[PDB]
């Protein structure tokens, strides 16, 4: 056996035992049946970083959304965005921010 | 189309702009279209039962226009001699 | 929520292909891919309810200007309007179930996370395509899904036929990409802008609609461009489901519906000829995936004719696209489960019985097949009958022949889909491998698409559902009789003795064989002339011996 | 040769001489290809001819 | 009138007609009875009497 | 593994594959097995699809027996025009 | 050729005759149903005294 | 499992002896390993063609035609199948 | 597939039957007249 | 007509290949295996009606006509088991051959790792 | 099942043809032509003459009905006129060459609208 | 799955290939 072969990872438990795949090659995506030992912790940390990216792009999207027409009723973006205009319904009547007809024609 | 003239429009331009009626739906049944769109887009899953009247009235108006279109075609072909009178 | 429908599948692809995936492995990458699709689907649901129902379009300046030289101005800008919300809901919802299926279907593949990253990239470039507000960011999406289609079709690269199928898809689509680019040049030159909202054309110079139609015929696999679509079955089953449902083949139809600058004669003739051709092609195949591929080509022909009919026809075309994606993806996933239950065999002569598949796979194939053949009050019934009735009242005399071609196509479709069910389950067993799949992830993947099939019946795509175009009972209920005729013929399993017609149709009219020598071999020979006779010959200057 | 009894041997050879196509076949197929893939050129040439013949008719019947 | 000549194929492959290898008609339409009963209950609840 | 066991050469069936749970026919033995998750999900989704079909057919039955023309013409003649 | 063992009615002569009967009828309805429908649509209004009292 | 991709000799022998006995003219007691198809068993060439096609069906193989021409006895078939890595 | 003469005979019988049905469809009353007579029939119940 | 390989065969093996290819083409043209069984019986009865012939001219005429029939009815989409040549599962994920490795190549003979001039 | 056996393709042991780059040898058996069906036997033993001969009838069998209806049938076959609009709505709708409202033979400017729907290709100057 | 479940430990420790073909000599920094 070569000197450097002791430094290499074994074939994982996902890989069939009769499959040969030249363990010295560094694949940028992981390679043949990649199964690292601390994978659950790494999965949790990458999920946390993805959540950070999710918050960042949610904030950027909310800051840069432009609505040239008022909506025709209540939309869920009213809850988190203050640039959403007041709804104007299908008959042209101005509405409240919770999507109900104002007093004078309600009930 | 003089023998079967069009009915008056009951929806103004401002009313069709307020309902955002598509420009190829702005015909002589546009008010019924406005009622049907307003009912259906706010009724969710159960639109077929609680907007049945608005859809039925819109289709009835389109039936009247369909009959007028058939009558216009019959009169035009009669004037051209294609159908004997 | 609006940018989360576009960025975030691209983020999932970036995670699963980078060296981050060296720390996650197969097990962690499957979790990352499924979560990164669930978030994008939730965002698309919010976008759909805001834009389709409450009518409030949203425009986002994302990354500033891309390039701006002279009056040619391309910006990194999105716009989320009715068509964009429709497409985003459809693409993300189908791609979520396909990811959930692929995390179990490709479990024994050695490079699973690479495959999942390619699927996510393909989905993200489709989202970029439909979210763009101008033509150049659309071209980013167009060529991005082309490249990812190449990477996914030729995934099993040690097989030469898969590599050649991927190269063929690239080259056939490159012809139409060239014509689409020249059409973009025409549009910008004679209207002054690239944004969709400033492209309102009443009367243009003919080359515009023709070249944009050719560019759309490439991606939507119409007549004389369909040749790459059947060979794209070399890729794995999730690739085929995502190609034939939500990505790639629906992009040209989306582009024509969005622009509405075509000339209707070409569109109607191309669409109806494509529908009849793919109907007779799929009636004479025995490969289980090739029949479904040809049914996809046939339905794209239906949508092409519909957008030829008019603005209402364009809406009906988008509606049939939206309802087609769900049952087509369901059909491919059920076929993949049947193939895996029968030891990898794809020939329908080696199936039979109810032992090689789960109960849910058979139910999925049955329900998606019933939606495809236009069984009454299912999802495909509404959209297909709308297109057929709109074609029966068009005042163009060309649409008279197109309607007849569509009715013949409807009978052929109900024939070969019933044949697909009959051979798979009803006949006696004629395989030798029974390994039925009953894992949770592919069953839930199929159940989601069946839920979307129910949703399309309960909540329509647009306002056309329930509108009555006034036709007699004879014209109206004829497609039901054509469906019944296809079912009765296919269950009777009858055949004709005209073997030369059978082998002309089963060999798919010889399009590939005729293309192998009408442009291809001449291109090779003209290259031989330009090199040997020109560079080494006529233009070569020799030495002076002394 | 350890798999020749499983997948077939190398005895059967490819029947192709690797020779160029015939001259007439190449010429005819190239002319068809030029007509199909360069149809805007013929469309625009026909437009120029139909336009200049109308101006010929105008200049003929105008000066009479 | 001889037809049993040359490798009896029906006897060799008579296991193809195993009852667990055939099409099962008991679960050919799963849930259709439940959906039909729910539809009948809805019709009696909503349209016939009220 | 494979879902059926084969016998060959008139051999006896192995004793683990006999009883009230197994079916042998012409030398091939298969197992009667009940799967719960598959059955429940298939029955639930199938009942949903059956109700979705039947309810919408019931809502449109009169427009499907007659056509559009007859149904709306009877509606005009019986229940007025405007 | 024998029918499948759980569906022997599909190989019956009556079933094959009925499938041929329905298929041929639908195939010729495809070609005949368009002008007959157009004549029905025209005759809806042509015989209406509210539109054309000359044709009764 | 067992074997480097190859089935064992005994189960292959049992399956080949099972396939071989499906003729009307065959006496079952004469069917043994290393028994000739024509001289010992009394099968013609068409019977041998059918037997090799049935063995293709039994072991899930696409036997090449030159190899199927060489099979002339029970032992030849057993030795061929035990040299297939694709024999299931 | 199955080469059936009953199916082939049924094809021509169906062509003939639907030709007769098309002839009956051509000589039918107007939908206005049919609806009016149907409503008159219902009004005597 | 047969190919140049089949025309080189002995007469017994030529007839055997003709019967074998006829059975396989009957598989390819049939809907199922249960459709195929009586067609296989009929093809066997067809070969049994020429077994007791002796005239080599009549044998040659029948052989050549049957080979023309088999060249006519060659199916455009043959049924191949997936893991064999022409199948759908052939040559997908083969085991890698042994590839050699060079450790620390950049560290061997540094300062002299370009191209000569 | 990864790791299935596959047969290797032999290396050339004879002089090569001049135009050898029309064979695709990827390392495994069998290789293929650079484009399929460019040489070698076609599937089903069909030939180019077969397809061209069947197409010389089948192409006119498909182009026949479109020509007949485009040259021997017109707008008056319909039992009704197109959808009617007010003048302010109609006047922009029929500006599209794409529109199906130009087939309204009861319109007072039917001819002029049809004369404006002629497709041009080179924009004139 | 190793361990009998999807949620078990991984089964690989050490270098999963050598980046740029660089192998550590005696544990020294590169
Ligand atoms: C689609 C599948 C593609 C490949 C199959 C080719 C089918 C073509 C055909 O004519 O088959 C009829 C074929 C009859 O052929 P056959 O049974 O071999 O010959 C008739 C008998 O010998 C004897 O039968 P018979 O004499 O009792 O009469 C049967 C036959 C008339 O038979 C004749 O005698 C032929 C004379 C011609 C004029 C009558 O009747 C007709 O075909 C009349 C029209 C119905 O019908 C079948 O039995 C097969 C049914 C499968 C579906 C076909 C139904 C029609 C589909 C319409 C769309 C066409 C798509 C194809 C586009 C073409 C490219
Ligand atoms: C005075 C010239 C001195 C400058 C060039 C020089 O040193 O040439 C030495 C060198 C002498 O080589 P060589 O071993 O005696 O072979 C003579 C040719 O290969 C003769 O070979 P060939 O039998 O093919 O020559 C016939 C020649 C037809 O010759 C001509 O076209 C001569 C007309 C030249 C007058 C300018 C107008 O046709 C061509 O080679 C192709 C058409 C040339 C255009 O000439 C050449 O390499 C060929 C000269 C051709 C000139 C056109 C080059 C095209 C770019
Ligand atoms: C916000 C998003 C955050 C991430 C969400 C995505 C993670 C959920 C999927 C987890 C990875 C799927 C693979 C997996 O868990 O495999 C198992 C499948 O697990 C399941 O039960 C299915 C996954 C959970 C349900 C699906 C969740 C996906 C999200 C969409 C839900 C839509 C409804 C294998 O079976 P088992 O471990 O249950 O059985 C072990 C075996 O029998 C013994 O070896
Ligand atoms: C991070 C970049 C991607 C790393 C993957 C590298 C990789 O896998 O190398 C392959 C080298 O192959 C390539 O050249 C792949 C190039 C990948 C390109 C990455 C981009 C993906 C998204 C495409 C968008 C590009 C821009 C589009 C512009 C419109 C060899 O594959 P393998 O031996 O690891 O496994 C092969 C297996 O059989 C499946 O193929
Ligand atoms: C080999 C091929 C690989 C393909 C890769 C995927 C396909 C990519 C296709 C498109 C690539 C475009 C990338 C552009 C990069 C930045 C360009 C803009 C530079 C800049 O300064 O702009 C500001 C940066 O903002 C921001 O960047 C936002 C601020 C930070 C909040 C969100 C963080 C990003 C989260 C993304 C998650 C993963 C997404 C993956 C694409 C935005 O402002 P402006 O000056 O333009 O002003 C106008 C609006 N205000
Ligand atoms: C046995 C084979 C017969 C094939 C025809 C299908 C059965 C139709 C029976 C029939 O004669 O119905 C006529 C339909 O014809 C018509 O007026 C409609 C012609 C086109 C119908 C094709 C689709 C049939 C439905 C499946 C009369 O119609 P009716 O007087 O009963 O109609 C008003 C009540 N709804
Ligand atoms: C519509 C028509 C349009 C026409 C457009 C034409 C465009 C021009 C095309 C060609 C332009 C480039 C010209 C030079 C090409 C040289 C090609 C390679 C020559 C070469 O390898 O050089 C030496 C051999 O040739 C030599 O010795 C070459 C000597 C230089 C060649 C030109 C000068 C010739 C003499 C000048 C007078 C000509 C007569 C004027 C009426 C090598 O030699 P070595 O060192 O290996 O061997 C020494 C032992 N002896
Ligand atoms: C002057 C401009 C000329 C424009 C047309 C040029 C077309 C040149 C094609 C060059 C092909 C070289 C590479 C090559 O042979 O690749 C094949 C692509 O086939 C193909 O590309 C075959 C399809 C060719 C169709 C070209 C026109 C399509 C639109 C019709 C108008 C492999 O793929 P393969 O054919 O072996 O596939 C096998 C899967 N089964
Ligand atoms: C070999 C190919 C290369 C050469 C191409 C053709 C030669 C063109 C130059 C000679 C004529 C120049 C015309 C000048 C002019 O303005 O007169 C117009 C001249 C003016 O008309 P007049 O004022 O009434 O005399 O006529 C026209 O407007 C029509 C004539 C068109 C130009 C000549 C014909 C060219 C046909 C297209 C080229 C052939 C394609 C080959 C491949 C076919 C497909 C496979
Ligand atoms: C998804 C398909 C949509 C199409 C719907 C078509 C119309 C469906 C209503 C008609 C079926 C009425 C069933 C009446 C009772 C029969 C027995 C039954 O359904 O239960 C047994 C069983 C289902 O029992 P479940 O799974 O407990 O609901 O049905 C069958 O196996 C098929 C027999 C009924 C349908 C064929 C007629
Ligand atoms: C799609 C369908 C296509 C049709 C395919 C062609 C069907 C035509 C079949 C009829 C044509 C013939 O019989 S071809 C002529 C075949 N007859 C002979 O050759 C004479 C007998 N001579 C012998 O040597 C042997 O008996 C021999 C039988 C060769 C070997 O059997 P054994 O070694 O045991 O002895």
């Amino acid at each position: 056996e070569p000197s450097w072969a002791k430094q290499l990872a074994p074939k994982s438990g996902l890989c069939p035992p009769e499959f040969h795949y030249n363990r010295e090659i560094w694949y940028p995506h992981g390679g043949f049946y990649c199964d690292p030992k601390g994978w659950r912790k790494n999965t949790l940390l990458t999920l946390g970083g993805i959540g950070v990216l999710l918050y960042m792009t949610f904030s950027y999207s909310t800051a840069n959304e432009v609505r040239h027409m008022p909506p025709k009723g209540w939309i869920p973006s009213i809850m988190w965005n203050s640039n959403v205009p007041d709804p104007v319904d299908f008959r042209g009547r101005k509405l409240n921010r919770d999507g109900t007809l104002p007093e004078g024609e309600s009930s | 189309a003089d023998r079967f003239p069009p009915p008056p429009m009951k929806a103004t331009q401002e009313q069709m702009d307020a309902a955002d009626v598509p420009y190829h739906y702005r015909d002589y049944c546009a008010h019924m279209y406005i009622d049907y769109k307003e009912c259906r887009l706010t009724s969710g899953f159960s639109w077929r039962t609680k907007c049945a009247h608005e859809l039925h009235a819109y289709n009835k108006c389109e039936y009247k226009e369909f009959k007028r279109r058939v009558a216009i075609a019959i009169e035009e072909k009669r004037r051209r001699g294609l159908i004997a009178a | 929520m609006f940018l989360l429908s576009v960025f975030f599948p691209l983020l999932g692809g970036l995670v699963n292909t980078s060296p981050i995936a060296r720390f996650l492995g197969h097990r962690g990458s499957s979790i990352i891919a499924i979560g990164c699709m669930v978030v994008a689907f939730i965002s698309s649901v919010v976008i759909y309810y805001e834009v389709v129902f409450m009518g409030c379009a949203v425009s986002v300046d994302v990354f500033g200007t891309w390039f701006s030289v002279g009056t040619f101005h391309a910006g990194w800008t999105f716009n989320f309007d009715l068509l964009t919300a429709n497409m985003l809901f459809t693409v993300t919802g189908v791609s979520m179930a396909v990811h959930m299926y692929a995390c179990d279907y490709m479990r024994q593949d050695p490079h699973l996370n690479l495959f999942l990253g390619y699927l996510s990239y393909f989905t993200g470039f489709m989202c970029v395509l439909v979210a763009a507000d101008n033509l150049l960011v659309m071209l980013v999406g167009w060529e991005g899904i082309g490249v990812c289609s190449y990477l996914l079709i030729g995934y099993w690269s040690h097989r030469l036929s898969a590599v050649k199928s991927a190269q063929k898809a690239i080259l056939v689509n490159r012809v139409s990409d060239g014509l689409l680019m020249w059409g973009v040049l025409w549009v910008w030159y004679h209207l002054g802008s690239l944004e969709y909202d400033l492209l309102n054309v009443y009367s243009a110079s003919g080359f515009v609609g023709l070249s944009i139609l050719i560019g759309a015929m490439g991606k939507s696999a119409q007549i004389l461009f369909h040749v790459w679509l059947a060979d794209a079955m070399e890729g794995p089953t999730p690739v085929s489901a995502l190609i034939h449902a939500a990505t790639l083949v629906t992009a040209g139809v989306y582009l024509l519906v969005r622009l509405h600058i075509h000339d209707e004669m070409f569109v109607i003739i191309v669409g109806s000829l494509t529908a009849f051709m793919a109907g007779v092609f799929g009636a004479t195949q025995s490969d289980l995936k090739r029949v479904i591929a040809y049914s996809t080509c046939s339905q794209l022909g239906y949508m092409m004719v519909s957008l030829g009919l008019g603005e209402t026809g364009g809406e009906a075309s988008m509606g049939h696209l939206m309802t087609h994606a769900s049952f087509k993806a369901a059909l491919f996933l059920a076929a993949g489960m049947v193939i895996s239950g029968n030891g990898g065999n794809q020939h329908i002569a080696r199936y039979g019985g109810s032992a090689h598949s789960a109960m849910f796979t058979m139910l999925t194939l049955m329900v998606a097949s019933l939606s495809l053949i236009g069984w009454p009050e299912l999802s495909g019934f509404y959209s297909k009958e709308t297109i057929l009735n709109l074609a029966a009242i068009c005042a163009d005399p060309i649409a008279d022949v197109a309607h007849t071609l569509l009715l013949l196509t409807a009978m052929l479709t109900s024939a070969y889909t019933t044949k697909l069910f009959y051979q798979c389950f009803m006949v006696d067993f004629s395989g030798s491998s029974v390994t039925p799949v009953r894992n949770v992830l592919p069953i839930l993947a199929m159940a989601i698409l069946l839920l979307d099939i129910m949703l399309k019946v309960w909540v329509g795509t647009n306002l056309l559902s329930g509108m009555l175009f006034f036709l007699p009972w004879g014209v109206k209920t004829l497609p039901f009789g054509l469906m019944v005729a296809g079912i009765l013929t296919a269950t009777a399993a009858v055949g004709s003795e005209r073997f030369t017609l059978i082998r002309f149709c089963g060999s798919r009219w010889g399009f590939d064989q005729l293309f192998a020598r009408s442009p291809v071999n001449p291109i090779f020979d003209l290259g031989r002339i330009t090199w040997a006779i020109g560079d080494r010959g006529l233009l070569s200057v020799g030495n002076l011996r002394a | 040769t350890s798999l020749d009894h499983v997948f077939g041997d190398n005895s059967n050879k490819l029947n192709y001489n690797f020779e160029p196509m015939g001259m007439g076949s190449l010429f005819i197929r190239t002319m068809v290809m030029v007509g199909v893939f360069f149809f805007p050129v013929f469309i625009m040439i026909n437009d120029d001819y139909k336009y200049t013949s109308f101006l010929d008719k105008v200049a003929a019947a105008k000066a009479a | 009138m001889p037809k049993v000549v040359g490798f009896q194929w029906e006897r060799y492959e008579a296991w193809r007609h195993h009852p667990l290898l055939q099409f099962n008609k008991r679960n050919a339409f799963p849930g259709v009875g439940i959906g039909f009963a729910a539809f009948l209950a809805y019709v009696a609840y909503d349209k016939s009497q009220p | 593994a494979n879902a059926y066991h084969r016998t060959y050469n008139g051999k006896p069936v192995p004793p683990e594959l006999q009883g009230a749970d197994y079916i042998t026919y012409a030398g091939v033995t298969m197992k009667k097995e009940f799967h719960l998750f598959d059955t429940v999900l298939s029955k639930l989704i199938g009942a949903g699809a059956t109700f979705t079909c039947l309810y919408h057919f019931y809502l449109n039955a009169e427009e499907h027996w007659h056509g559009d023309i007859y149904f709306f013409e009877k509606d005009v003649q019986q229940n007025g025009w405007d | 050729v024998k029918p499948p063992r759980v569906f022997p009615i599909l190989g019956s002569p009556g079933y094959q005759f009925f499938a041929g009967l329905w298929t041929g009828a639908m195939l010729t309805f495809i070609f005949t149903s368009k002008p007959l429908g157009r004549k029905e649509v025209e005759d809806l209004v042509k015989y209406d005294p509210a539109y054309f009292p000359e044709y009764a | 499992g067992f074997g480097g991709g190859f089935l064992d000799k005994d189960s292959v022998t049992e399956r080949v002896l099972h396939v071989t006995k499906h003729f009307e003219k065959i006496d079952a007691s004469k069917v043994s390993p290393a028994a000739s198809f024509e001289k010992d068993l009394g099968l013609d060439s068409l019977d041998v063609v059918e037997l090799v096609m049935a063995l293709e069906e039994e072991f899930g193989l696409e036997i090449p035609d030159a190899e199927a021409d060489k099979i002339a006895s029970v032992g030849d078939a057993i030795n061929y199948i035990c040299s297939n890595p694709m024999a299931k | 597939g199955v080469f059936s003469r009953y199916y082939n005979t049924g094809l021509l019988c169906g062509v003939a039957v639907a030709s007769g049905i098309s002839i009956w469809w051509y000589n039918r009353e107007s939908i206005y007249v049919r609806v009016k007579s149907d409503l008159e029939k219902e009004g005597k119940t | 007509m047969a190919s140049e390989v089949v025309l080189a065969l002995p007469h017994k093996l030529r007839v055997m290949r003709m019967y074998r290819t006829g059975l396989k083409e009957l598989i390819n043209w049939s809907a199922n295996r249960h459709e195929w069984y009586p067609r296989a019986y009929a093809l066997r009865q067809e070969f049994e009606d020429s077994k007791a012939l002796t005239d080599r001219e009549e044998i040659r005429k029948k052989l050549e006509h049957g080979e023309e029939l088999l060249a006519r009815f060659r199916h455009w989409e043959p049924l191949i088991k997936p893991e064999f040549v022409g199948g759908t599962a052939y040559s997908i994920n083969p085991a890698q051959p042994k590839l050699k490795f060079i450790p620390n190549y950049d560290a061997m003979d540094e300062y002299k790792k370009g191209d000569h001039l | 099942g990864a790791g299935a056996p596959v047969k290797l393709a032999p290396r050339p042991d004879k002089p090569l043809p001049t135009w050898y780059e029309l064979w695709w040898d990827n390392g495994y058996y069998p290789g293929q032509p650079a484009a399929d069906f460019m040489f070698g036997a076609w599937p089903g033993n069909m030939t180019e003459t077969y397809y061209l001969r069947f197409w010389s009838v089948f192409g006119l069998a498909l182009a026949a009905p479109f020509y007949y209806v485009a040259n021997f049938t017109d707008e008056t076959r319909m039992p009704m006129v197109p959808q009617q609009y007010p003048a302010e709505v109609r006047d922009v709708l029929v500006q599209r060459r794409n529109s199906m409202l130009k087939h309204d033979f009861s319109a007072p400017d039917f001819k002029e609208v049809k004369d404006r729907a002629k497709i041009y290709w080179t924009p004139m100057y | 799955y190793p361990g009998g479940s999807f949620w078990s430990e991984g089964t690989q420790t050490g270098k999963n290939g050598f980046l740029f073909g660089e192998v550590p000599i005696n544990g020294q920094p590169r």
